[PDB]
């Protein structure tokens, strides 16, 4: 048997989980077995076995009605509401009202089971408690999880009820928001009350947070966002670019053969990517479609002009935030980057000249300063 | 003008090949059972059952195949590495051959 562990920050993340362990003095953001610095929040039913993670995600084609994702979306929410009815439409798994729960329904191991979706996040904190054993080789039972500052009551018990069920010993519930300031050492800052902006976008969200630290005490002041806003929308501008070049070329429409897409797709994921810190993507797909080669390229320039209107709209929500919060731009002392998309140069660039050239917190990954904030107060409270 | 910075490209167009020849072996296993059961003792009604039940290993394999086109996507091959683009054609070729018989197979079981 192991000896027992240090506490963990976990980021139950809506597409992604991350979780943190404070140690030697740093974060260390820990690897999954496939050495995937981030999990996938996917549960997977099939007719022998029950998958979390990479695992559920890589059989998602082969299994889409048992493999389930975005229980986030579903957490401490009534059957009724409205995010629940408009969200469900789009989700190719089940969801059943039980007495005025969502439950979601799957086929496993050849019978009919439903889950609440606490349960579904607790498989996923199962699978992040197990990621930290493996590497610590020790055990892990102590967290600081991390909700969305939206969060309600009810969405807020139903997380701790998930940490609950997965055996962890949930120490304090910290907002996201919160947990990327503690990251950057914001409320460690000498002076008056400091006014802190999160640009949160990553994890099919867009999340905009204002904040005050006041006497290290923090204060939610405003929220603003879009829901559905992510990393995908920008994929599929170049997806739809792509299809209407060979179109353009070969006087042939790709879009109807799903492998084809697919294909493209997934070249315009890493294309993107390679976008963030090159000027220049190429992709060289042979036999793409109808034996044809597609040998193409794409620069930083070209993906910004596709995505103009998207990149531009994500300043909707921050002057929003700021209206809310009763603050004017210039009464902003921080700005910090949260989320795989804000590695977006032109996304970076927007927001520092909305802000008049101020620097923005961004050295820390952005898909882990929620992970890593939480992995920081857990060491706290330890 | 054969480069050692070809002999890369080439060393990983040879482990895609070698990860080819692996899901081919499930395909033609999947292709052996489907035969035995099409031709077998079995009477119709308890054939088309036993036909279904290869379904996820069908799915499996041409998620295989999905995966390594992905994977074989990723490079990038100079004009002149005239070898590397020739065995990448072949291959990407041999694997489209491949996913049409998974497609035969699949149109053939649970209908
Ligand atoms: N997670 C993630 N990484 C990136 C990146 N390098 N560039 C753009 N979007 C991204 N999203
Ligand atoms: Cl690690």
């Amino acid at each position: 048997s192991m000896s027992k562990g240090p506490a963990v920050g976990i980021d139950l993340g809506t597409t992604y989980s991350c979780v943190g362990v404070f140690q030697h003095g740093k974060v260390e953001i820990i690897a999954n077995d496939q050495g995937n610095r981030t999990t996938p929040s996917y549960v997977a039913f099939t007719d022998t076995e029950r998958l979390i993670g990479d695992a559920a995600k890589n059989q998602v084609a082969m299994n889409p009605t048992n493999t389930v994702f975005d229980a986030k979306r579903l957490i401490g929410r009534r059957f009724d509401d409205a995010v629940v009815q408009s969200d469900m439409k789009h989700w190719p798994f089940m969801v059943v009202n039980d007495a005025g729960r969502p439950k979601v329904q799957v086929e496993y191991k050849g019978e009919t089971k439903s889950f609440y979706p606490e349960e579904v996040s607790s498989m996923v904190l199962t699978k992040m408690k197990e990621i930290a054993e493996a590497y610590l080789g020790k055990t892990v039972t102590n967290a600081v999880v991390t909700v969305p500052a939206y969060f309600n009551d009810s969405q807020r018990q139903a997380t701790k009820d998930a940490g609950t069920i997965a055996g962890l010993n949930v120490l304090r519930i910290i907002n996201e928001p919160t947990a990327a300031a503690i990251a950057y050492g914001l409320d460690k800052k000498v002076g008056a009350e400091r006014n802190v902006l999160i640009f949160d976008l990553g994890g099919g969200t867009f999340d905009v947070s204002i904040l005050t630290i006041e006497d290290g005490i923090f204060e939610v002041k405003s929220t603003a966002g879009d829901t559905h806003l992510g990393g995908e929308d920008f994929d599929n501008r170049m997806v739809n670019h792509f299809i209407a070049e060979f179109k353009r070329k070969h006087k042939k429409d790709i879009s109807e053969n799903k492998r084809a897409v697919r294909r493209l797709r997934t070249a315009c994921e890493r294309a993107k990517r390679t976008l963030s810190s090159s000027t220049q993507a190429s992709i060289e797909i042979d036999s793409l479609y109808e034996g044809i080669d597609f040998y193409t390229s794409i620069t930083r320039a070209r993906f910004e002009e596709l995505n103009a209107d998207l990149f531009r709209g994500t300043l909707d929500p921050v002057e929003k935030a700021l209206r809310d919060a009763k603050l004017d731009k210039s009464q902003i002392h921080d700005i910090v980057l949260v989320g795989g998309s804000t590695r977006i140069p032109k996304i970076q660039k927007l927001l520092q000249d909305f802000f008049n050239g101020k620097e923005l917190n961004k050295s820390i990954n952005p898909d882990e300063a929620v992970a890593y904030g939480a992995a920081v107060q857990a060491a706290i409270l330890s | 003008s054969n480069s050692p910075q070809e002999e890369v490209e080439l060393k990983k167009l040879k482990h895609l090949e070698k990860s080819v020849e692996k899901i081919a072996d499930q395909l033609e296993e999947l292709n052996k059972e489907l035969t035995g059961i099409q031709q077998g003792f079995l009477p119709k009604d308890l054939q088309a059952e036993a036909l279904c039940k290869l379904d996820r290993r069908v799915k499996a394999t041409i998620e295989q195949f999905m995966k390594i086109l992905e994977e074989i996507d990723t490079l990038i091959l100079p004009e002149n590495f005239k070898d590397s683009r020739l065995k990448r054609k072949g291959l990407v070729k041999k694997v489209q051959a491949f996913l049409a018989e998974c497609d035969t197979v699949e149109q053939n079981i649970c209908q």
